[PDB]
């Protein structure tokens, strides 16, 4: 039943979501989050030269990346406040983060170079990880993440979240939390498992586990889906899916009307994952 | 308690270790 479902992009993967969802999004690259600003070009350049003036009154050197791009290098190791535009739209995106110099200067230039724009509803054919109207072009290993928090409205306490980050996570999901859930499931006899293993979605080995409890007068869900990832892979990093309604305040009104519901609303989003086709 | 074990749950023990200091940052 997925009519009306938009086709997103996060990362390198798509996910399909219902067209009423709530979205919020945090991109990462090497460590530090890098921000879409919505400065027009005259606007960035005051902002520049504020930001200059304040360090002044600390300060050490403001770079030029090539593509309307500028750094500002000050003292925190330095600190590294990158600004760097998408191509062909214009479109402003922060990158601040501690370094310890021509290697991140270097990556900054990289950076403006291979930032193009996208229009709203367009999902690239080329390489590359996609932001907030924007993907980092190309398809060599860098150290990239994402997090994704979404609300429904007619879900009322419901959250899922959906997350990529490159390297290989320690342990599996079943490895992480079964003794504790086991721990849950024989002290508090609302508590069972829907369903415990395996759930692939083409390539992606994602292990599966979905718990719900009932319990003063409410009905309680934590569906957790990872794939545990490869070390330097861009396709395959830890990624992960999770939906859960927690304890809300007065008897609050249901997130879903039969465990039946919330499987499906997870099943469908969890089956849309995919690698973005490029 | 029965909630407060699903809290701990989703807010903790269900983060590998990576994503334990990624939410943390």
């Amino acid at each position: 039943d997925k009519t009306g479902w938009i086709t997103h992009c996060f990362g390198r993967f798509l996910i399909d979501l219902p067209p009423d969802a709530v979205i919020n999004a945090g991109y990462y690259l090497w460590g530090d989050r890098i921000e879409y600003l919505d400065d027009k070009p005259t606007e960035l350049a005051a902002r520049v030269d504020r930001l200059e003036q304040e360090w002044r009154t600390m300060f050490l050197r403001k770079i030029d990346f090539g593509n309307e791009s500028v750094g500002l290098l000050s003292w925190s190791t330095y600190l590294l406040d990158t600004y760097v535009t998408s191509k062909p739209t214009w479109h402003v995106y922060r990158w601040k983060g501690k370094v310890s110099e021509q290697h991140a200067v270097e990556i900054s230039r990289a950076l403006a170079r291979n930032l193009r724009s996208r229009a709203p509803k367009e999902i690239p054919s080329e390489p590359g990880f996609c932001i907030d109207h924007a993907y980092i072009a190309g398809d060599s290993f860098q150290v990239e993440r994402f997090g994704v928090g979404v609300t429904f409205p007619e879900h009322p306490g419901a959250r899922f979240e959906f997350r990529s980050s490159t390297g290989a996570e320690l342990n599996s999901l079943l490895e992480r939390v079964d003794g504790f859930v086991q721990n849950m499931l024989s002290t508090f006899a609302g508590m069972e498992t829907l369903r415990k293993g395996k759930h692939p979605v083409g390539s992606l080995p994602g292990e599966e586990y979905l718990v719900a409890g009932s319990d003063k007068g409410q009905r309680g869900y934590t569906f957790m889906w990872e794939v545990q990832g490869k070390e330097e892979s861009l396709t395959e990093p830890n990624l992960t899916a999770g939906l859960a309604v927690l304890e809300r305040s007065n008897p609050p009104p249901p997130a879903f009307k039969s465990d039946k519901e919330a499987l499906e609303l997870w099943d469908t989003i969890v089956d849309s994952i995919r690698v973005r086709p490029t | 308690d029965l909630f407060a074990s699903i809290g701990a749950l989703w807010t903790w023990a269900w983060r590998g270790p990576k994503a334990r200091q990624e939410l943390l940052k």
